[PDB]
């Protein structure tokens, strides 16, 4: 009927975490508790800098040997890093574990550090990463909320840093922050749980954040749209209201209005991003700060069975396929210690109602100054005191 | 009105909210530095108009008292 998640430990503290399932093909990957939030402003690009340069060579496996052999095995090789998680995870047959747990094995340690190109190749797509505005609105709603933390530091770095850095640097930041109790090793799919906790123990075995209610405005007129993200602190990530903040975000659901609930180490960012065309970029505003007012204080149940079914149907699981449950067992075994089943968040889910709802959203929304990034033509966008009052009904 | 008031470009704009701010950051800390700063950029070109009003209002008094003081002679 459902799985098990059957999760164990290791000599070194590395966590072997799996789910078997009846799919063919496996999710094998490595988390890492490691992002730009353990970064001391001078290593600012090591752990993305790492990316680039990993997966490519290593001790037992020279150059492309291992991006070579995993095309010989026929499996997807991915990474990626967040601003507390770092993830190597590859997709491929189940029985090919065997080598998909050693090659990832010498991905986490063992790894030869190239540094040369990875640099430009880092630095000229920066030059160009600036084409994608919501990344760049979703970074600055991140510096200007979380002004003089850690948090504030992107996952990239500033060009400053990638051109300065050095193979004993990343050799740190490697030595550092890769460290074995801070390891999950994830498999979804078709894995046995005795054979993936064998292969671990035979390769691997070796192995104050602040909100500050501010804003940043980047006028650009030459822009054709106008890309707005407005943040007040998320509760966190084991903070039990994430809940019934997930079910106010499906009852919200101008333009390309999307919802965010980004949650970090007890802090976070929930609001919403939209692009607009920039004549229109105030008329949404309020029409947004309505409609958190809204859940603030006229909640319905029928919405909110709107938002708990939404929700429900967006919980992932077995179908959804092997990645997205290696990757939601990665995440679950890094911030939770633990993988919470379906049940449980369906329970979660069943007790949330109107009152709590509008509870929590007073709680959180109601009153608490936003963070605001504006990127495009953005002179209609309002300044701080119209937002603060729309934070607000009289 | 706003929105189709100018063209700018790159021009990156930080700020704070009200609360998150002291209200009279350092106010006699800098404001009397910078008020003296003020008075002495602006002080050489308004205060000698009044200074010889003031000695035009005292002499034209003066003189009109003495005007009409009689002459002992007269
Ligand atoms: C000087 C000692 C204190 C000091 O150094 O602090 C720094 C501070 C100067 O700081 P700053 O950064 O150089 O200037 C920014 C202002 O402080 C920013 O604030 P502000 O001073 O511009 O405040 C807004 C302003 C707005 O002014 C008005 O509303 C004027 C309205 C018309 C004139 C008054 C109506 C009646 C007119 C009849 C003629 O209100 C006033 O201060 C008016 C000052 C003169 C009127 C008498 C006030 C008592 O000193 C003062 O502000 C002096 C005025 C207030 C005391």
């Amino acid at each position: 009927s459902v799985p098990e998640t059957q999760v164990s430990i290791l000599d070194n503290g590395l966590r072997v975490a799996s789910e078997q399932s009846s799919h063919a093909t496996c999710t094998v990957g490595v988390w890492i508790d490691a992002g730009s939030r353990y970064e001391t402003e001078k290593n600012n690009g090591a752990g993305y800098f790492l990316e680039h340069l990993a997966f490519k060579g290593t001790k037992n496996r020279p150059g492309n040997a291992l991006e070579k052999e995993v095309e010989s095995i026929g499996a997807h090789l991915n990474a990626y890093s967040t601003r507390e998680h770092t993830a190597y995870l590859i997709k491929a047959l189940s029985k090919d574990l065997p080598k998909v747990v050693e090659l990832l094995a010498d991905i986490v340690q063992n790894s030869s550090l190239q540094i040369e190109k990875e640099r430009d190749v880092i630095l000229r797509e920066m030059q160009e990463n600036d084409a994608s505005m919501q990344n760049v609105v979703f970074d600055y709603l991140h510096a200007t909320a979380f002004q003089g933390t850690p948090l504030a530091q992107a996952v990239e770095g500033p060009s400053e840093n990638v051109r300065r850095l050095s193979r004993t640097d990343l050799t740190d930041y490697l030595n550092r922050h890769y460290k074995a109790p801070r390891m999950v090793l994830a498999a979804a799919g078709g894995v046995e749980h005795q054979q993936l906790l064998d292969l671990a123990q035979k390769h691997l075995s070796s192995v104050p954040c602040r909100f500050t209610g501010s804003e940043i405005r980047h006028r650009d007129d030459a822009l054709p749209l106008a890309h707005v993200a407005i943040a007040v602190e998320g509760p966190g990530w084991a903070n039990p209201d994430n809940v019934t903040l997930q079910v106010a975000n499906a009852i919200i659901g101008c333009q390309s209005f999307q919802t965010f609930n980004i949650s970090y180490s007890d802090t976070g960012l929930l609001g919403a991003h939209f692009v607009c065309d920039a004549m229109s970029i105030d008329d949404m505003v309020f029409f947004l700060q309505g409609q958190w007012m809204r859940l603030c204080t006229s909640a319905t149940e029928s919405e909110v069975t709107r938002g708990k079914n939404i929700l429900r149907n967006a919980l992932v699981s077995h179908l959804d396929g092997t990645t997205p449950v290696c990757e939601d067992i990665g995440r679950s075994l890094l911030t939770y210690g633990r993988r919470i089943p379906l049940a449980e968040w369906e329970s979660r889910i069943q007790e949330v109602d109107a009152q709590m709802l509008r509870d929590i959203c007073s709680k959180y929304f109601y009153d608490q100054c936003p963070a605001v990034a504006g990127y495009g033509p953005i002179e209609q966008l309002p300044d701080y005191n119209r937002i603060r009052s729309g934070m607000f009904w009289l | 009105e706003f929105g189709n008031l100018a063209r700018i470009r790159h021009v990156i704009s930080y700020s704070l909210s009200p609360f998150e701010q002291r209200a009279f950051p350092s106010y006699f800390s800098k404001g009397i530095p910078n008020v003296l700063r003020r008075t002495r950029e602006r002080i050489l070109r308004v205060a000698p108009p009044f200074v010889v009003v003031y000695l035009i209002y005292t002499w034209g008094n003066q003189e009109f008292e003495q005007s009409k003081r009689k002459n002992p002679a007269m």
